[PDB]
């Protein structure tokens, strides 16, 4: 209801591995810089070119929004520095550039370097800068702590039913606001993410190539059941028709 | 032979009647479950 | 595993007292890549990858997939034979009404 | 007994029609399920 997320949010994106976090939080960013507005997207995990190769796939352009000056993406390993001097680079940055979406890709990836108070600390103290300011946060988060002080929640499946793999996202929070409750599929192409219609069915949970073998399955009892109405239909009139005939003679 | 016939005339008057309520009640039935299932209440 | 472009998961799982090999892509960065379940077999050719299942109900494997498909086949039989008689019933009704106008 | 072998022929049509429309229905079903499990999309 209302359009999307709060601005000031903290949004956490969750799944696990190819499920489509940092596809989801790149077009926040891309949105973002197409507003004219300013974004930084901090990855962790991948390089500056490999990730815009990466998305370009999926028909954002990233470079674009780089060489306008709109999109500074930051990428650095999590043992390049100390839990201390990560926070204090990203805090730096963060006021200089001034951004309106910060993106951390992904907060799953500082685990092993150090314990899970002080990791707990570092996230902590960046989502209350980020929040004091009214910058919007992103956080992207692998499925498998400060999950709590999170306005949205978007968690993003893929899962094997029928030898497949299908795709799917649910919100599973939203504070402050009314949103959908169905855990709705959606494909990747070079057109971006895309929303498949809800599944209507009175059996419902199908996903993939067992929705169109349901569909399949339905017109044909629909045909079934047509060809006996118009079976008894004939054999009707067909008396109706012999009753005449007698009546002639 | 007469009465026969008007019979099964009563008869397809029936059918087709139920045909006609069953088609209805299968729309219904499919707008409410469409409704439950749909996007609308947050535009 | 995180800092990997690609992921080929590779499967010997047991179903009806056999097992049956799989693999499947879960993660291919960049680029459009099937996500089925595929299975495949080892030889003196190397890796090969049967044709995909085509099935309604779909996931069988091995030996499950071909006692499907005599299992389709034979209801296509039984369909055809069921056709078969209901026109030979109504031809017979005809011949019938010959013999009569005849008479 | 001409209409009623003349019926007898209308049946026969429509059995046949109804057959015809069931092999091109099952065909295309075919397809379409063989296009969302095919590799064809990445050639
Ligand atoms: N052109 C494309 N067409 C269809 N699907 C694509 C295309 N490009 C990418 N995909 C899919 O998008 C997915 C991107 O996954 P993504 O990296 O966004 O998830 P992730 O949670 O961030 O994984 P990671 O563990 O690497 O961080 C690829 O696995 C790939 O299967
Ligand atoms: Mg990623």
């Amino acid at each position: 209801a209302g359009g999307g997320f709060f601005r000031g949010s903290s949004i956490l994106v969750s799944g696990v591995a190819g499920a489509g976090k940092s596809s989801l939080a790149a077009h926040f960013a891309a949105a973002a810089c197409a507003r004219g507005e300013r974004a930084m997207y901090f990855s962790f995990e991948e390089a500056a070119d490999q990730a815009v190769r990466n998305m370009r796939s999926l028909g954002l352009d990233l470079g674009r929004w780089r060489d306008a000056g709109l999109l500074r993406f930051m990428a650095t390993r999590p043992t390049f520095y100390s839990l201390e001097m990560h926070l204090a680079v990203i805090l730096r940055e963060v006021m200089r550039f001034e951004p309106s979406v910060v993106v951390l890709d992904p907060i799953s990836a500082f685990t092993e370097s150090g314990d899970r108070l002080e990791v707990q600390s570092m996230l902590l103290r960046i989502v209350d800068f980020l929040k004091n300011r009214g910058i919007t946060g992103i956080f992207t988060h692998l499925a498998h702590g400060l999950e709590e002080l999170m306005d949205g929640w978007v968690l993003m499946l893929n899962r094997e039913v029928n030898g497949e793999f299908n795709r799917e996202l649910y919100l599973l929070k939203a504070r402050g606001m009314a949103h959908s409750n169905q855990v709705r599929e959606f494909l990747m192409s070079d057109r971006g993410i895309s929303l498949l219609p809800p599944h209507l069915g009175e059996g419902g949970a199908l996903t993939g190539t067992a929705r169109k073998a349901e569909e399949a399955r339905l017109r044909r009892a629909e045909i079934e059941r047509q060809t006996e109405l118009g079976r008894l239909q004939q054999q009707i009139e067909q008396r109706r028709r012999r009753a005449r005939a007698q009546i002639e003679a | 032979l007469e009465a026969e016939l008007q019979a099964e005339e009563i008869a397809l008057k029936a059918l087709v009647e139920s045909e006609s309520a069953h088609e209805r009640q299968r729309l219904a039935d499919a707008d409410t479950l469409a409704r439950s299932r749909g996007n609308e209440r947050f535009a």
